[PDB]
């Protein structure tokens, strides 16, 4: 192909990119549906699997639930050629696919993420009707059935944050959801890509409680934020949600250790606020490099707990 | 239709990425039942700005 990683595509682009990447490697991808939007924009995931006879269990990577963060689609695109292109000769992404299958869902928030091209760059939410059509869209990363709306969360249709009706009332999350849980028993390690702060949060937000499994969390966490700086001096925080950035309910990463996923983490990508979340092109392949390392040292952690 | 005046955010919350901002809120006319559509918008030095990560 000529499909550039080093800058950002359009979701047409995208639908295009993700038919190719499946048909040439079809030996070790497939697509598959999960739902619509509320557009009636279809929302697929790629699963990555090297066949054989051992059981696989699956790490899931999710990319732009927030339309705005464009940073993070790029990344699930960018970690997806990488382990395609290196599958047969490198030894460690072999290693990984000798036991795991990933899932990675390139972006979640369509109907958002094409309103950020056509109309507005800042728009977060998704683009569903409230109140007759007087305000739009959910906050998807409020929306999941995890403490949902307890805190740091709105009620206000017309605020950024807004929970929606319920919890898991969106049918982008209905699907994520319904997915995930039919999954939930294989699934290792489940990761949200977002932008900006480099930031690597561990669960909660919702309390300032940890997990029973917080140690070994931020050692992973911190493990990987170290061979991410390692790469180009970009300095990442770890810790948790509450803790480092503020407070929080219905997150899918909180819900994903709710139902006993035991890594579940947000990784906030660049920058720090010089440009927030218009980050220009031209820091899309260090970020993606430097993330990526970040990214296979977690795989590579949890792959050691277990084979 | 009678759209109502745009207006500060009536207890808006904190903008944690931005915590200076200023809330706004805005609406404009639109086609449907009511015939506007409002939003709140997050400003900084003449510039919107987003909140929240
Ligand atoms: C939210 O989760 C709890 C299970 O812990 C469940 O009992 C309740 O029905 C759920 N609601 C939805 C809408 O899934
Ligand atoms: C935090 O943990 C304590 C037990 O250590 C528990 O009683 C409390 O309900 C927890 N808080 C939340 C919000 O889950
Ligand atoms: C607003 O939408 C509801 C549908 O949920 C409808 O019953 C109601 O009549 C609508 N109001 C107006 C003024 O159209
Ligand atoms: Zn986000």
């Amino acid at each position: 192909e000529t499909y550039s990683y080093n800058i950002y595509h359009p979701m047409g682009e995208i639908y295009e990119w993700m038919r190719e990447i499946s048909e040439k490697y079809k030996e070790v991808v497939t697509q598959h549906f999960l739902g619509v939007t509320y557009e009636t924009h279809p929302i697929y995931y790629l699963k990555i699997s090297q066949p054989s006879g051992n059981p696989k269990k699956i790490i899931w990577m999710d990319c732009g639930i927030h339309a705005r963060e464009w940073i993070a689609p790029a990344f699930c695109q960018w970690f997806v050629k990488e382990i395609l292109q290196n599958h047969k000769d490198n030894s460690r992404i072999r290693k990984l696919l000798r036991n795991l299958d990933f899932y990675v869902l390139p972006v979640l928030n369509i109907d958002g993420y094409i309103y950020t091209w056509t109309t507005d760059r800042l728009w977060r939410k998704s683009r569903s009707p409230h109140n007759n059509g007087t305000c739009f869209g959910t906050d998807l990363n409020r929306n999941f059935n995890a403490s949902w709306c307890s805190i740091g969360a709105s009620r206000n249709c017309q605020d950024q944050t807004f929970c929606g009706t319920g919890p898991v009332s969106e049918p982008e999350t209905k699907a994520v959801a319904s997915f995930i849980e039919s999954k939930k028993d294989d699934i290792l390690c489940f990761l949200t890509m977002h932008s900006y702060g480099q930031l690597i949060l561990t669960p909660y937000g919702y309390t300032k409680n940890k997990s029973s499994n917080h140690p070994e969390m931020i050692q992973v966490g911190q493990k990987a934020a170290n061979a991410l700086k390692a790469k180009y001096g970009t300095n990442y925080r770890v810790g948790s949600s509450a803790d480092i950035l503020y407070a929080s309910s219905g997150s899918s990463r909180d819900w994903a250790r709710d139902i006993g996923i035991p890594f579940s983490y947000t990784f906030e990508l660049r920058d720090s606020g010089t440009y927030g979340f218009v980050l220009p092109e031209a820091q899309i392949q260090p970020t993606c490099e430097e993330t990526m390392e970040a990214v296979l040292s977690v795989l590579d952690d949890v792959y050691a707990k277990h084979w | 239709f009678h759209v109502p005046d745009d207006r500060p955010c009536i207890n808006p919350g904190r903008c944690p990425l931005v915590p200076d901002a200023t809330c706004t809120f805005v609406c404009k006319a639109a086609d449907n039942d009511f015939g506007y559509e409002c939003q709140h918008v997050w400003t900084f030095e003449g510039q919107r700005v987003g909140c929240y990560a």
